[PDB]
């Protein structure tokens, strides 16, 4: 819609339409900021929430940083109860300083993010191939315990010619693992989850 | 030639050491000896700004693995920070030597557990950009 | 003894904490490749001319022949050279030195006989060394660890 | 007899302890440039009027420039100095080795 | 994809060849670019400056694109605009966290494929020089591991849809290793032709108008339809060229940078036909006399881009050659050249000698520097300019120090009244953080959909970044200059990458001005062929006799108007004054010692000391006007000698040019021994002798031993010179002094006694052990500061032992040549200095507006109230490592060779 | 005077004086903040 609204700008006729195009390509681009801050900030959350929550022990050696993410996290789901109130995405757009709110919550993600590598050194003393996985990577797999189908992407790093696992229908058993190009390898005995 | 010699290496509990020219298949040929003998070989693009601590942690995680580490350009770590990491490199095969007899050895002031199957390979070109000299121990 | 290899600060906080350790106690301390810290080198010779150690104590330190080594600590050190040495006779009496007893009069035999012709090969191929470029194309390497 | 403050080169420290064997009765403090102890230690000796011996003079520290200078100013009945940031009284009777 | 590729080349106004035509080798390296890409993921594309590597592989994304459907992605990294820490990453010592690299960026951010990266075909392009230093880390990327490994053990695979490729000049410093790992497609310079560049700036003239059907498309249709025969074929453009690449020039000659500088002549040329057509609305443009311009144009336009960075004998020597060449319409003249004729807007020959005629400045700015008295050279440089920085193209301006360069481009400015220009001055240890420093101050950065935009603070403002020593910032080992990288970015890709984010940052209205010396010169190196592509250079040489004798002699006559007696002595007066120059110019050379050079700036500086010494006087003799005139010739041309022989060779040669000039005089009234000047004794600046001179100093000194020092000194003649010169320094307006002599010479007392005399307060940084760059910004603060808010007069005496590193010289460097260093306050000291501002403002009654104003007015406070006394030791090496890292201690400080006693 | 004791008086009874850092003073209070809380270990945003 963008690039049609740009292409009817230039030619021909656009002077009937320029005030209410101008306006409406604003609108446009706001849109778009903000859905492009908030894909970012659901990201982050989600593996935050799920590091936050299956693990334990966190608040007893991370006080300030578990509280400042309760804290974020309790007007991310006020946010949430709110967009499902008005699920309209006008209405999402026409939200009192939505942008800015989610701004500001990208960066106190971004910093609760940044502070939480020397908790990410125990889990990589736990798991030895954890050593070659990077910081957002490591985060990403804790915190997709879960939830585990974007950990497929994940082996490729921390195994030789393993490039994804195979899984079963209900999400919690591992049949196998796979190659980057079909090769699979059955296993005798499944692990559970 | 290349087999037997990094074989001879690893019996003696020592790395191995393929130099020459660009081209003539040494990174290549440490990566097929690892795969014959079923080992996960890891390959490093080193550079001058591989710390001391970095190479540690690189170190750790190799030998909690056991897997086999290929340093390609390891002449480019400069003079200091080689000589450092010799230390490092004596204190795994130390570790080795114990383990061909927990056993574990200090890297980077911390106690880490050792594996059989990891190696330590050092890729170079001598005189490639006038690059750093190694240090006889 | 505690081997510290300079280079790192890391290595200059455990050298300096060697040392007044071994002062402090007796023990032995080692600390090699200084020529790649000279300045360094220089308050290592200034508090070293300071202390005043323990009456067992060696402080022994490596370097290759490098201008770069301070003019004072140079001085105030006791030198040793160790270059190849010239001659066969030479060779093998540093060979038979560096070789254990023990390990050489093991069972069979023979293997004081094997370690003595590995004397001689290693004995001519380092004079041949030494006369380059004709005995060979380039400055090998050959030593101890070979 | 200097006039200038004196920089000795001895190998072997045969002048240093006959310095401090000269003034025995005007105690001279023992510093080095290199030590943390050097500032207010010089700011002692230039307060109270004692010899004062720096040794390691090839680490030679900037502040000791408008000492040997002599930079004195005389406002007032007062003879000052400035050693960095701070003012101080100088005192007539003393000398730096 | 051959009829893709010429649908995208019709769209984007390039030649398309079948493999026959002039397009035909492109369009094959354009094939053979694409086979590799299928077969390779390491590409380079390596050739000439200007053999079309860029829009080979651009036409082939957009061909690709409109192929399959698939849209691609270009990411354009500079490798060497930046440091190799900011292009692939760090390792915190402090806290063991990796901060990405703009390479490394980019390449996780491909490979998360958040907004669907992974399905786009990325190409990664390195548009810069390459070296093992950054390259090698490639190796295993460019390798068939496709890994790219990272310090932190964190590796990167390369993803299928990822092509990296590098367009380099030349592969002189590559090595083996990497030129196996790539594959190669050679552009040679034959690929592109000047017939293709023709046919391109003759396509983008009938289209897409200059002024962002339309009048203005008419005049640019008609004047490429008119043009069309002279570029064509051989014609006049090319032939022309080939006889240009015959002469001698001081840049290196490519065919782009006059190809470009032609274009943009031309652009003016039809912006001037618009133009008026706007001043007659009631008369068009006839099609005859928009021939007649044009065909005219376009021979001054081929003869100025071609011979502009040549001297005035080869530009004479193209010009012949025109003139024996072509057949075009050219005034008859025996003598004088064709680059001395302009085109009128009527579309006929004038001279330039017409435009501007003998002027009588008046005599309050007599020779400010505001003040620009117009000739020849003169008018001409002021055209081209305008030229130049009308599209807002970037220029270098080149020639030997003090020739002009400077007031030239002030000139032409002040012919723009919408263009500010900011000076920076570049030196050895020069990095892209001065620009970046100069954005901060001058410019903000603005969040768009479309990107990341700076632009100026002042809308509807040009800015125009002068840049005074740009061959001067040191080349690397393998012959790269990092500024000079990043300039060529900004100006060819229109912008560059912000490092705290790895963000590609637009420029809107911003341009960038250079001057330089000669490459030949000791501390300068030659520029980049990619860099100087984009950049026409034009040479200003010295104006020689002819010019400096009406030049000077204008001076000469405007201040000899408050007395009527001495007006008839001015003519001989410059013409002493200008064979003095010459001697002095011909005799002391750079190859002697490295600060001898002379200009127009010493006859400048003449003037005024002549013009300063006779406003409050309004009665003398011929033969105190001779002293004065030897007196100024003395302190402006023996101060900075070394050696006693060439110091009494300029003594006897004032007094045989003096008595050449003048005979009939009174020779012992004229000349002295001593010969001293003073303002001390009396109200005015007379001359005094020895005697009481040494006794006034002596009672100062007696009166300054209880002030400020009690260190009593022995007096001599030497030392009543040296402190009226030091006093002479110091009552000049921004008076910086360099002292050359030995430790215990007493230069620092010395300049603290004549601090003392005039009333200026001493400052010393008073630096120790662990003395730190920071500290010495915290120095410059409180100095700045107390300089330019309390407006008190400092006296800031810096020695050459208390210089650490090359940031000290640097920060001093700029503050000596602008009075002003950007990015010393910066945040809250920034808001301290601002509220500071707007008080002295407030006490000193001027009321001001903003915060550019009020930095303004500090600048300039700090100019009047901040003197820089400069002490250092003799020694060849380092005068010369003094010049070329600190060139403001030779062109702003007057040196004083104290020396050895 | 009683500006002395007023504003003591609103220290004493909440530990803050509000318009006693006003400009550049609360600019530079909130740069001494940040650094303060950063040594101290805990995570700021913004000057509330
Ligand atoms: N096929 C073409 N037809 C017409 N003009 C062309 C063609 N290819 C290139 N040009 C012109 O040549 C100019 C310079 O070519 P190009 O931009 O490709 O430079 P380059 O070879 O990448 O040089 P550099 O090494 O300086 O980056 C372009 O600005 C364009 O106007
Ligand atoms: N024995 C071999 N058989 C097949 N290909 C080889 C062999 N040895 C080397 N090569 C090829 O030659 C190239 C050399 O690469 P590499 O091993 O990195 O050499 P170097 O480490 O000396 O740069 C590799 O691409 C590899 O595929
Ligand atoms: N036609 C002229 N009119 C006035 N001044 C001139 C003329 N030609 C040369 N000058 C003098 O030459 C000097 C050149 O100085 P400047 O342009 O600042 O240095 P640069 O040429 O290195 O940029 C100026 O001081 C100026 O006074
Ligand atoms: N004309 C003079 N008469 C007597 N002493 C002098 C004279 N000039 C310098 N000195 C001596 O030099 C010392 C300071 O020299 P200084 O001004 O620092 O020289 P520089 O600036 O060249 O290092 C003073 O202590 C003073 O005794
Ligand atoms: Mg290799
Ligand atoms: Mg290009």
């Amino acid at each position: 819609h963008i690039n049609s609204v740009s292409a009817m700008k230039l030619s021909p006729y656009y002077k009937v339409f320029e005030e209410d195009a101008l306006s409406w390509e604003d609108k446009l681009n706001r849109i778009m900021a903000l859905f492009d801050v908030w894909i970012d900030v659901q990201r982050r959350w989600v593996y935050l929430e799920g590091i936050f929550t299956g693990s334990a022990d966190i608040k007893h050696l991370l006080p300030v940083e578990t509280q400042r993410f309760q804290s974020i996290s309790t007007e991310f789901l006020a946010l949430m109860k709110k967009v499902s109130k008005s699920p309209l995405v006008m209405d999402v757009l026409n939200i009192q300083g939505v942008q800015r709110s989610l701004e500001r919550l990208a960066d106190l993600l971004g910093k609760i993010q940044k502070a939480l590598g020397e908790y990410l050194e125990r889990e990589r003393s736990s798991f030895p191939r954890f050593y070659f996985v990077g910081d957002e990577d490591l985060l990403e797999i804790i915190g997709n315990s879960k939830n585990v189908a974007k950990l497929q992407k994940h082996f490729k790093k921390m195994f030789a010619g393993v490039s994804s696992i195979i899984l079963n229908e209900d999400n919690s058993v591992v049949l196998g693992i796979s190659s980057r190009e079909g090769e699979e390898v059955m296993f005798k005995t499944p692990v559970s989850i | 030639r290349c087999y037997l010699t990094m074989t001879q290496a690893l019996e003696a509990r020592l790395g191995g050491s393929p130099f020459g020219p660009a081209g003539t298949g040494k990174t290549e040929s440490v990566k097929a000896l690892g795969h014959q003998l079923g080992r996960f070989v890891l390959v490093f693009n080193c550079d001058e700004t591989f710390d001391f601590q970095a190479m540690g942690r690189i170190f750790v995680g190799l030998c909690q693995v056991g897997a086999w580490g290929c340093f390609d350009e390891f002449n480019r770590l400069e003079e200091r920070m080689l000589s450092a990491v010799s230390q490092q490199v004596q204190c795994i095969q130390e570790a080795l030597r114990e383990h061909s007899n927990p056993i574990t050895c200090e890297l980077l002031n911390k106690q880490v557990k050792v594996s059989p199957d990891m190696a330590i390979f050092i890729t170079m070109n001598p005189g490639y950009a006038g690059r750093s000299n190694l240090p006889d121990n | 003894i505690t081997s510290i290899a300079i280079g790192s600060a890391e290595g200059f906080n455990q050298a300096d904490k060697a040392i007044n350790t071994a002062v402090k106690s007796g023990r032995w301390v080692m600390l090699k490749n200084v020529h790649l810290a000279p300045g360094w080198l220089m308050q290592l010779e200034k508090k070293l001319h300071s202390l005043q150690p323990h009456a067992c104590f060696r402080l022994f330190l490596t370097m290759e022949i490098n201008p770069k080594v301070p003019v004072n600590l140079l001085r105030a050190g006791r030198i040793f050279v160790f270059e190849p040495p010239p001659g066969v006779k030479a060779n093998m009496l540093r060979t038979f030195s560096s070789i254990p007893v023990s390990r050489i009069c093991k069972s069979p035999n023979e293997r004081a006989r094997l370690y003595f012709l590995l004397a001689w090969f290693h004995a001519i191929i380092q004079e041949r060394l030494r006369y380059a470029p004709l005995g060979w194309s380039k400055k090998y390497e050959f030593g101890e660890s070979d | 007899r200097f006039n200038r403050y004196p920089l000795i080169i001895d190998p072997s420290g045969q002048a240093t302890e006959f310095i401090m064997n000269e003034y025995k009765d005007r105690k001279i403090t023992r510093t080095s440039f290199l030590d943390d102890a050097f500032r207010k230690n010089l700011e002692s000796a230039l307060r109270f009027g004692n010899p004062l011996l720096v040794q390691d003079v090839e680490s030679y520290d900037p502040v000791l420039n408008p000492v040997l200078n002599r930079e004195v100013r005389r406002t007032g009945g007062r003879v000052l100095i400035t050693l960095g940031d701070q003012d101080i009284d100088l005192s007539p009777s003393f000398v730096i080795f | 994809l051959r009829e893709e590729l010429k649908k995208v080349c019709q769209e984007m106004y390039l030649t398309y060849g079948d493999g026959e035509e002039v397009g035909g080798m492109w369009v094959e390296k354009v094939l053979q670019l694409y086979q590799i890409t299928q077969i390779n993921h390491g590409l380079m594309m390596v050739g000439p400056s200007g053999s079309g590597k860029s829009m080979a592989w651009r036409v082939l994304l957009k061909a690709l694109e409109r192929l399959e459907g698939v849209e691609g992605v270009a990411h354009i990294i500079d490798p060497k605009a930046i440091s190799k820490d900011h292009l692939y990453g760090t390792l915190d010592p402090n806290t063991r966290e990796w901060t990405d690299g703009l390479f490394t960026h980019v390449l996780r951010k491909i490979i998360d494929s958040v907004r669907g990266e992974l399905q786009k075909r990325q190409w990664i392009v390195f548009d810069g020089d390459v070296d093992p230093e950054w390259v090698e880390n490639l190796n295993s990327v460019l390798d068939d591991n496709k890994l790219l490994t990272l310090p932190n053990g964190e590796r990167l695979s390369l993803p299928p849809n990822v092509r990296i490729m590098f367009e380099v000049q030349d592969l002189k410093y590559a090595t083996l290793a990497t030129v196996s790992r790539c594959g190669m497609v050679w552009f040679s310079e034959d690929v592109l032709s000047t017939d293709m560049i023709f046919n391109n700036f003759l396509a983008r003239l009938r289209s897409i108008p200059l002024d962002e059907a339309s009048p203005m498309l008419q005049i640019q249709r008609d004047a490429a339809t008119i043009m069309q025969p002279y570029f064509t074929s051989n014609g006049l453009v090319t032939k022309a060229l080939e006889h240009a690449f015959q002469l001698e020039h001081i840049m290196d000659l490519t065919r782009l940078r006059c190809l470009g500088s032609l274009f943009s002549m031309l652009h003016q040329a039809c912006r001037n036909v618009a133009q008026y057509n706007a001043n007659h609305p009631d008369f068009p443009m006839q099609i005859e006399q928009l021939e007649r311009y044009i065909q005219r144009y376009l021979v001054y336009a081929i003869l100025w881009s071609l011979s502009g960075d040549s001297r005035l004998k080869m530009r004479a020597e193209l010009g012949e050659y025109i003139r024996r060449i072509t057949t075009v319409p050219l005034p008859t003249a025996p003598n004088i050249p064709i680059i001395d004729y302009e085109v009128s807007i009527s579309g006929e020959w004038s001279p330039w000698q017409a435009k501007v005629p003998q002027i009588e400045v008046e005599t309050h700015k007599v020779a400010a520097p505001d003040v620009v008295v117009p000739t020849l050279d003169t008018v001409r440089h002021e055209a081209l300019l305008y030229t130049w920085l009308a599209e807002h193209k970037p220029l270098v301006l080149c020639g030997p120090p003090g020739s002009g360069k400077t007031m030239t481009l002030f000139s032409a400015l002040r012919a723009l009244p919408d263009m500010e220009v900011v000076g920076l001055n570049f030196s050895s240890a020069t990095t892209p953080e001065l620009l970046l420093k100069t954005f901060d101050h001058y410019c903000e950065y603005r969040r768009t959909p479309n990107g990341v935009v700076l632009a100026p603070v002042q809308l509807g403002k040009w800015l125009v970044l002068f840049c005074d020593e740009i061959n001067l910032p040191d080349m690397d080992k393998y012959g790269t200059q990092r500024v000079i990288s990043f300039i060529r970015q900004m100006v060819e890709h229109g912008g560059f990458y912000r490092t705290s984010d790895q963000t590609w940052v637009k420029l809107e209205r911003i341009q960038f001005v250079g001057a330089c010396n000669p490459p030949t010169d000791p501390g300068r190196k030659p520029l980049s062929h990619r860099f100087l592509r984009h950049v026409p250079v034009v040479y200003v040489d010295y104006p020689g006799p002819a010019s400096l004798t009406q030049i000077y002699g204008t001076f000469n006559r405007a201040m000899l108007r408050l007395i009527p007696s001495l007006r008839t002595y001015a003519e001989p007066l410059t013409a002493a004054m200008v064979e003095f120059y010459t001697m002095s110019q011909e005799r002391f050379t750079q190859d002697t010692q490295p600060h001898y050079i002379y200009s127009p700036r010493e006859m400048t500086r003449w003037v005024r000391g002549i013009f300063e010494a006779l406003r409050p006087l309004e009665t003398l003799p011929v033969e105190g006007l001779i002293r004065i005139w030897a007196h100024e010739a003395l302190r402006l041309f023996q101060d900075r000698l070394v050696e006693d022989e060439e110091r009494r060779w300029t003594d006897e040669n004032i007094d045989t040019v003096a008595l050449k000039h003048f005979p009939n005089i009174d020779r012992e009234k004229a000349m002295s021994r001593p010969i001293l000047y003073s303002n001390w004794l009396s109200k005015d600046y007379i001359p005094v002798d020895q005697e009481e001179l040494r006794d006034y100093v002596k009672a100062r000194l007696k009166v300054f031993y209880e002030e400020e020092l009690d260190v009593p000194l022995v007096l001599f003649n030497e030392v009543l010179d040296h402190v009226l010169r030091i006093d002479r320094i110091f009552r000049q307006p921004q008076g910086h002094l360099l002292l050359i002599g030995v430790s215990g010479a007493g230069k620092t007392t010395l300049s603290r006694f004549v601090a003392w005399m005039n009333g200026l307060s001493v400052y010393q940084i008073k630096v120790h052990r662990k003395y730190t760059g920071e500290d010495f910004d915290e120095d410059l603060r409180t100095v700045l500061r107390r300089s330019g808010c309390k407006n008190e007069k400092i006296a800031f005496i810096m020695d050459e032992s208390n210089v650490l590193d090359s940031g000290f010289l640097e920060r001093m460097n700029t503050l000596l040549a602008n009075g002003e260093v950007p990015g010393l306050f910066e945040g809250d000291e920034y808001a301290t200095l601002m509220t500071q501002c707007k008080e002295g403002a407030q006490k000193e009654g001027l009321m001001l507006d903003s915060h550019e104003e009020l930095y303004k007015w500090f600048t300039s406070q700090v100019i009047r109230n901040l003197h820089v006394v400069f002490t250092m030791n003799p020694s060849s090496e380092g005068l010369k490592d003094r010049a070329a890292t600190s060139p403001a201690l030779f062109n702003r400080c007057v040196l004083n060779w104290f020396g050895d006693w």
